[PDB]
């Protein structure tokens, strides 16, 4: 039984912590959930928008 | 924000699709013979029976005479091998006259009105030991990941 | 209109205020309208890119 | 059953064409043989026929049809001075004086009479009727 988080066909992105050594990078956080958002845009060619966190 | 919109286009053809409405001929008669037929490929006729009058068929062989191209058909087909092909002892829709997309396996584009030469497996190649009667159309372009020609074929 | 990858640009946030360069834009020329076409990534067959007024 | 084929019936239904225009010039035509152009009107537009000869190129196969020949006797025949169907593209049976089937997509000599002796090709037919011996034939347009 697969889960979520082991499909091998979903888009799957490395990213930069967020929070290293107890320090924050709130900007980090946003470029990327931009970069997300844009990715499900283009992807599907805007047939599909992303609507949940 | 600024409302986007985008624009995809469809594939030519598909291999062993029959290219286009001019005066074509098929010969249904037929009945495979020792093996599975690929569509797009050509085929030999190793027996016509001289009263039943089915012809057998089977994939094309060295120092042999092709004579026609199997084709495309959502009845008379199974899906085998993530593909259509025709199964042995089934009947096939063999092509003997017409345009036709065909299975190739050469790198550069053919030139109008030239022969056609054939591999071993029986697929287009533009230095084939098999001589043939055919000509090229001028159709020639890839579906994904696969080479495809318009190749015209006259009654043997 | 401009190519879809392009909106990233002109949604950036302008140094030390709280507005972006396209509303900038849109208040120095009024009753002018932005869209976006994909038929602006590739011109040329090459790879070239294109603005249209 | 049935009888297997007839002389002078078409095989298929695959491109088939029939010059209904024509005219046997001289002599009878046997159904099932083939025929040469003697003359080719340029205004009038019709085709003298006649039965094969010596050292000629054959034109096409005469045809079998019930309503624009009658004969008293069992085979059918074209009467000199009647209107004629000639086959020019597709498959046909045809007399032959063969005993042996050749080869398939072999090319075939046309006797002196308008018979197969041992260009039109071998279609794969050869079947026996009333000691006739019947030869499937496809014809092209050149």
């Amino acid at each position: 039984i697969v889960s979520v988080f082991n499909h091998p066909n979903i888009t799957k992105i490395t990213s930069g912590k967020w929070i290293d050594a107890s320090t924050m990078k709130p900007e980090t956080a946003e470029a990327e959930l931009t970069q997300a958002i844009e990715t499900i845009e283009t992807i599907t060619r805007g047939q599909h928008r992303a609507t949940n966190i | 924000q600024i409302n986007a919109s985008y624009q995809r286009d469809m594939a030519i053809a598909l291999p062993g699709m029959v290219a286009d409405t001019s005066k074509y001929n098929i010969d249904g008669a037929c009945v495979v013979n020792e093996g599975d037929v690929l569509v797009g490929a050509a085929v030999q006729v190793v027996q016509a029976q001289a009263v039943d009058g089915h012809k057998l068929v089977k994939a094309l062989t060295t120092g042999t005479t092709p004579y026609g191209v199997a084709i495309r058909s959502h009845w008379q087909t199974v899906n085998a091998q993530n593909q259509m092909i025709y199964e042995d002892g089934g009947a096939i829709n063999v092509m003997t006259s017409g345009r036709v997309w065909m299975l190739s396996k050469s790198t550069e584009a053919p030139t109008f009105g030239s022969a056609v030469k054939l591999d071993v497996d029986g697929q287009e190649k533009s230095d084939g030991t098999i001589e043939t009667t055919w000509t090229y159309a001028g159709g020639w372009t890839k579906y994904k990941d696969i080479q495809l020609v318009e190749v015209q074929l006259h009654q043997l | 209109l401009i190519p879809p990858s392009m909106r990233k640009v002109l949604a950036i946030r302008m140094p030390e205020t709280t507005m972006s360069y396209l509303d900038y834009f849109k208040s120095q020329n009024s009753g002018i309208e932005i869209d976006s076409i994909a038929e602006l990534e590739d011109i040329d067959g090459a790879g070239t890119k294109g603005v249209l007024v």
